[PDB]
């Protein structure tokens, strides 16, 4: 029943930031520490992902973890930066610097010990865990780099609990480390065989939907993570939340994965459009399913129907009809019957909840596993490559110890994917 | 989370006057050390002075000694201020060897002492000029011993590049082709600008045709508060030096940077017109606002960071990216996806009371290493070859005790520099 | 019934200085020496420490030994130095100058029995000891030379009486005298078998947990000492207070000592933590456990999981439920298994005291006899091997008349001890 | 708890001056004696007036008589002052024998009527020079009768120790030679610093290039407070004088104890700079600031006692051994463990209006034991040697009664104090 969860880099920190300020939103607790709400739920089913200190304080139950002080001191200035311990702080001194190695391989590996004994008391402070879920960057040094030699140690301890993660994907426009593919396919080669699922969220496309749209022109990294936590958040409030349906997040991991290696999604949401629109808008289950079938509001740079779609979840907040809901789904798995998968019949699951974001009537989240995914991957192989013959910046990783050889594996463990997508494409 | 900043020769300290005068400017910070309010650069005292972290070197007293007699003499702290009685007089062999080697070991134990007062040593910087006797000679010596003594911190060093056209120093080809041999196999990464470029920049941005080293050095002052002052501060996207190194060095040997800065626009140019990140950095690609003389158009890119200041918003920066990406004529090397470090500072970008600099309210810092630098070794190398050949001036190194087989040897070493331009050059 | 408290050396008395002030604290006396409390329970059991003079003073049953008027007159300077009668003031001219050979072997020993006389006198005034207890430094010249010497007098005429001592430990960095190992493997050598149990305290481990967990920049001595006399006044107010469990200390001795020799212990102490987080702490028996098990809230530099425990002693002060205790104890000794000692079933034995320490809502004291103590005294007998093939110092000692097969034989006997460790580490 | 200084010859006089001058300036004494408020070194009378324990002596009537009329006149009772009216003349065959030995009976029965008015005799301290003639002469003299009457006492030497570039007295060799054989089987330790050394302080910590003993005995002065003043006065560890003895003798002979102080700042340097404990304690390990010269590094340590004033927390002072104990350089021998004393008086650094030392918060001093003294000794050997193999100036000696026999024994004694030494460093 309870969920942990850690943050890493400087990506996984300023995410979290945003996640929890949503949490309590959710459930009315004071950035401050305090429960000042109105509703039973929002206490009734707190314990997932707080704990409540004595005087009615509720304490987050994650790990922020990095290895420079000021940005975690930046966190903690603001609001919600209060709710959170000192004893959920853990960081060292001394960067990474984006660097695989040192953050999972040497220096960050130093820190993890105590990381991980922080995890350690807080999983004996829970009744009873569902999971762990970690935020991150793929192509970052703590974000992925400490962060998967986090994931492979909880793992060992809770083989049991549910391990994934959300995580920044290279975009194609905008690298900033120019061994970001190194660092992402390092990752993959440990995190995909290391996790039960992971979430690909491309900033461009971020971007992209933000302007096109909600016809924004001052977004920051604060608004687009906004949009991320409304997905982390609409997730696991409705395994939260009295609902319809099938509320439990091991269930929505045993609906989307039909096979043990192939575990990416792509997250999208609805409704999501500008407030101009907003007074010509009629809000209906098929709106709502425009929106989420729709590529244009992926959070995804993917394009699922070039790919082969394997598994969809559509998670409905608020009250609709169940009959609607039944409808449009299968309307939709009629009328875009040319991009399922054959072999998966009724493709597309649902799972609803009663409750709405609040301020909005109804809303759902996209969920998908499509084939489309491995375009992805081949981008960043490919880079790869051209940086593996080179060796630019591995001296920095050599230097720090990465041989060589386990970069050639990770490159095959890449096109591994991309041939089992092929292999599931047909 | 702390560093040293270390000013070797009159280019280094007269580089790091405007350096400190600009982290003044920052945060209020009176001449006597008072600062009403950055103490990854300053050290604080229970008075609320704060000293910066850094180390002045000059084997001549009268740089120095300005310093002392300067407003900026209550700053600092008067074991930071170095010096000695002579000169290396141009010259590496005295500057490295004969002289500098003397005292050299007291300037270790400062810089030593302040790396105790720090708590997290990131790493550090050094100032100074490719040609001069300390500036580059005194200079190479002690990049020997810090990197035995902070192998694992940054050494970033900055240097001014020798004008092709005019230089006040006959053996400077001699000198920089020694550093070279003795500075890329210990640096991290060399940083470097060409004050005739520069000249260009103030005559056609600025406007002005009488710039003089105290101009000069507000602009590289400039460039340098971008990737100091702001890195440490908050924004969006915050790097660090360390990040910086391991953002832009793509190979162990050395690689060179170079800078170019855009906005550079005088107050009248400021008006009646309306920057955008992207159109600044649209400025940023044009050879016009290049810091070396060196054509961007020539060479092939490597790497490339972009620092922002002050309004800059991610979604304008991405675009500006698009763009730079397909638009230009910017030839890059196929080792390398455009993976550019894109630093967002929520930080403003500062201006010099009195400066040439028109108040701007955004600001985007450009690194780039390009192929087009083995032409600058080009120049050297027939400059060296011409007064090798005839083994004029020879005499002032060899009764310092240097060699000439060395001399040659530095030569290939530059060569075999080249030769790794060329192979990058070699798409594969 | 009562106890007796004897404090020696200038760290004796100043631990003291700040025990007593506890005490006085915990039923309500004045700096003056008149009661002025509030609760029943503040007098009722008051004759444990304090006698009641004429006029509602009360003296507390203690003994302040020392060689230097100095280090007395500062200690009565102070707030409860007035509350200490003139005639527990015992002490000489000059000094010792932390030499064991004047302390015990020759100058202190002249003031002892003056010191033992007013025991003596004190033994009268109660109806009936329970005990002694001593404060003292184990590598210091009043503190262990002269106070063992007193200690083997108080034995030999209460054979029946409790004999305790607590002391400082040569902390592993900070020793004062170059001959603090020898003065300390003296003491052992007369200690050991002139005491019923020892208390060890490593001031290296308190300056850690001072800044480690209180997060405190500051602390001086008084500080330190007052977490000593949280330990000290813990054990003893339970044996004077309302509880539930079993309250009395020769049973906790009995309880805690498998072995004739083997009586050291490591004293530890929860709740301890900076406010900061006590906005987010809660207050629970598992709490308190986790901050009790947990070495590094140890005052012992040791290391109870690097050796084997023998017994351990929990002891809780303020209403919790039985239940509970119980339950979280077991679950350490089966979560702990591996340090345990096999032939002790249930090794982790509890106590309960109805009354919390003033300020708090609970609190627990630990109290370990582990095999990871002989590693302090491994140290000391090395470093004395070394001093003692030197002789150094010993020129002060011997000259003092000192023989150095005494020291011989001391050396055995630190040895000795440590075997014994091994003979029951298994 | 009572303590007697005694000041022989000038420089012990001198040096006393300063001393007796810092514990006026400790309680606000006023000439005369009346103090408004340390009754371990002073005795009272009836009208609040306090005298200091202390004997001073001088075979020339004039460094007593500068005392007689100086402000301190009043201060002291005219017993103390004690005086002769011929000269030693550098020559310890008068200063011990024929002339010193004829007044030192006074001197003694001044000495034990002061012990009848200690009550707690904790000990004493005498204050001298290892080359003169009553400064080391007439001292071991006075050690001769002290240890049988006080044996039991402290007895403490201080002494300067003889700079190896100038000396003033061309027997000093023979002098230091002498004394060592008698002061070495008598006393319980000594003291001693090096003027050479004490003058590099002043010019590199004080920036003074013009110290004069006035100057160079505040310096001293300071050190022996910390050990005096500060040991009676209340701190957290509290440490008595035979402590002291008790923590830094270890062998039974002697040892000699080498000082070393820091902070030895001027105002201005103590601008702009934040001492810490453990900063001021690394300093202390530095050679640049060893009161002797004598490489720290050259010997290996037995003691060293680390006295604390002012402000100091035992959180930061375990934090600062902790790193002198690992990071320094710093060889030990083998016979001891680190247990270095702490000694730690609440009790602040007090600074001598007029002087040059800066305000000082907090400080620390420490005396240390070290095998490079042996070359000190090694020092004294040649020059010894050198003189007596010419046998120049002996006739001065031997007219007084000395034996060359002697001279030799006592050449040979110090040859077995090095080899003493020598056994130490040899660890095993
Ligand atoms: N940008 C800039 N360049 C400078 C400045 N001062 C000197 N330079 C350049 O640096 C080189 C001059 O070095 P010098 O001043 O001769 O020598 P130095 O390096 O200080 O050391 P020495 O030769 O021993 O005096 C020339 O190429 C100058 O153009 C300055 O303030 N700013
Ligand atoms: N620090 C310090 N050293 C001094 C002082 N006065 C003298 N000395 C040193 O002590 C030695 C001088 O001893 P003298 O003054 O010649 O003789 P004396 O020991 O007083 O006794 P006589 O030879 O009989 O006059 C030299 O090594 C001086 O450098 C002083 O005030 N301070
Ligand atoms: N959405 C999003 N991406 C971020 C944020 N911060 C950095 N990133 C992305 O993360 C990558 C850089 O890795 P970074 O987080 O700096 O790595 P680390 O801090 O060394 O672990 C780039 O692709 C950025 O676009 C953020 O707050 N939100
Ligand atoms: N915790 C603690 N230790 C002390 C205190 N005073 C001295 N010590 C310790 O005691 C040892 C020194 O012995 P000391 O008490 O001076 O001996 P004595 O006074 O001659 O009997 C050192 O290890 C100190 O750390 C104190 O007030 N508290
Ligand atoms: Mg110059
Ligand atoms: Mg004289």
């Amino acid at each position: 029943r309870e969920i942990v969860h850690i943050q890493a880099g400087q990506c996984g920190n300023q995410i979290g930031a945003k996640f929890w300020e949503v949490i309590s939103d959710e459930h009315g607790i004071d950035p401050t520490g305090s429960y000042h709400g109105d509703s039973d739920l929002q206490l009734e089913r707190i314990n997932v992902y707080y704990n409540e200190a004595a005087g009615n304080k509720y304490v987050p139950r994650a790990i922020l973890v990095d290895l420079e002080p000021g940005t975690m001191d930046s966190v903690r200035s603001g609001p919600f930066g209060q709710i959170f311990r000192p004893d959920n702080f853990v960081f060292g001194q001394s960067g990474a610097g984006n660097n695989w190695a040192k953050g999972h391989y040497t220096e960050g590996a130093e820190l993890v010990d105590s990381v991980l004994d922080v995890v350690r008391k807080e999983s004996e402070s829970c009744d009873c865990l569902q999971g762990f879920q970690l935020t991150h960057s793929l192509g970052g040094g703590t974000g992925s780099g400490m962060g998967t030699l986090l994931i492979s140690k909880i793992r060992e301890e809770y083989p049991d609990r549910i391990m994934n993660t959300f995580s920044v994907v290279p975009s194609p426009k905008v690298s900033d480390t120019v061994v970001e593919p190194y660092n992402a396919t390092l990752s993959v080669h440990q995190l995909v065989e290391n996790t039960d699922e992971t979430y690909c969220i491309d900033n461009e496309a971020l971007y992209d939907i933000c302007f096109r749209t909600l016809k924004l022109t001052t977004p920051t990294y604060g608004d687009l993570n906004h949009l991320v936590s409304a997905t982390m958040s609409g997730v696991t409030t409705c395994l939260r939340f009295p609902g319809q349906l099938n509320a439990d997040l091991r269930k929505l991991a045993v609906n989307m994965v039909p096979f043990p290696r192939l575990h990416f999604f792509m997250p999208g949401f609805a409704p999501l459009t500008s407030r101009g629109s907003q007074q010509y808008r009629a809000l209906t289950v098929p709106e709502l399913t425009q929106q989420m079938f729709d590529a244009k509001n992926m959070m995804a740079a993917c394009d699922p129907r070039h790919g082969r779609y394997l598994t969809v979840a559509a998670v409905f907040r608020g009250r609709m009809s169940m009959k609607e809901v039944d409808e449009q789904m299968l309307n939709v798995q009629n009328k875009n019957s040319s991009y399922f998968v054959e072999w998966i019949p009724n493709n597309v699951k649902t799972a609803v909840c009663d409750i709405p974001p609040r301020g909005l009537k109804m809303s759902a989240t996209f969920i998908g596993n499509s084939t489309a995914i491995q375009e992805l991957f081949k981008r960043i192989s490919e880079q790869f490559t051209a940086m593996f013959r080179r060796k630019a910046f591995l001296h920095w990783y050599t230097g720090e110890g990465m041989d060589e050889m386990e970069f050639t594996e990770a490159e095959s463990n890449m096109n591994d994917l991309v041939s089992e997508y092929q292999q599931y494409q047909d | 989370r702390e560093c040293i900043s270390i000013h070797v020769g009159q280019a280094g300290v007269q580089i790091g006057n405007a350096c400190w005068e600009l982290y003044c400017l920052e945060h209020g910070i009176q001449p006597d050390g008072q600062m009403p309010s950055f103490n990854t650069f300053f050290s604080e005292t229970g008075a609320g002075k704060h000293v910066p972290r850094a180390v002045f070197v000059d084997l001549e007293p009268t740089v120095i000694d300005e310093v002392r007699t300067g407003t900026y003499r209550q700053l600092f702290h008067p074991e930071q201020l170095i010096t000695g009685k002579e000169d290396a007089a141009n010259n590496y062999a005295r500057g490295h060897y004969t002289i500098g080697k003397e005292i050299i070991d007291l300037v270790l134990d400062r810089i030593r002492k302040l790396a105790d007062q720090c708590t997290g040593l990131q790493g550090f910087s050094v100032f100074h000029s490719f040609g001069g006797g300390t500036g580059s000679g005194f200079t190479s010596l002690l990049m020997e011993r810090l990197s035995v003594d902070y192998g694992k911190k940054s050494k970033l060093e900055f240097s001014i590049y020798p004008a092709p056209q005019v230089s006040t120093a006959v053996v400077e080809p001699y000198n920089s082709i020694l550093t070279t041999h003795t500075t890329l196999e210990h640096s991290d990464c060399a940083f470097m600008v060409d004050n005739e470029a520069i000249y260009d920049i103030c005559r056609r941005n600025l406007d002005i045709e009488r710039p003089t080293y105290t101009n000069l050095n507000r602009l590289i002052g400039q460039i340098v508060s971008s990737i100091t002052a702001s890195l440490r501060f908050d924004g969006a996207l915050n790097v660090d030096l360390t990040e910086f190194q391991t953002n832009l060095v793509p190979y162990p040997r050395g690689h060179f940077p170079l800078a170019t800065y855009a906005p550079v626009i005088s107050a009248e140019k400021a008006y009646h017109e309306q920057l955008s990140v992207a159109e600044i950095t649209n400025a940023c690609f044009e050879p016009a606002n290049q810091m070396v003389k060196c054509d961007p158009r020539h060479g092939k890119y490597m790497a490339c960071c972009l620092l922002y200041r002050g309004d800059v918003v991610p979604k304008d920066v991405n675009a500006a990216i698009a763009t730079i990406k397909t638009k230009r004529t910017i030839q890059f090397v196929d080792w390398c996806p455009t993976g550019f470090k894109v630093g967002i500072n929520y930080e403003p970008p500062t201006v010099v009371p009195g400066g040439d600099l028109a108040k701007v309210q955004r600001a985007v810092c450009m690194l780039s290493n390009t192929t087009a630098i083995a032409e600058a070794w080009a120049r050297l190398d027939h400059k060296f070859d011409l007064m090798y050949a005839k083994r004029a001036f020879v005499h002032w190194y060899v009764g310092e005790g240097m060699e000439e087989g060395e001399f040659s040897e530095a030569r290939e070493d530059m060569a075999a520099l080249e030769k790794d331009y060329e192979e990058v050059g070699v798409d594969s």
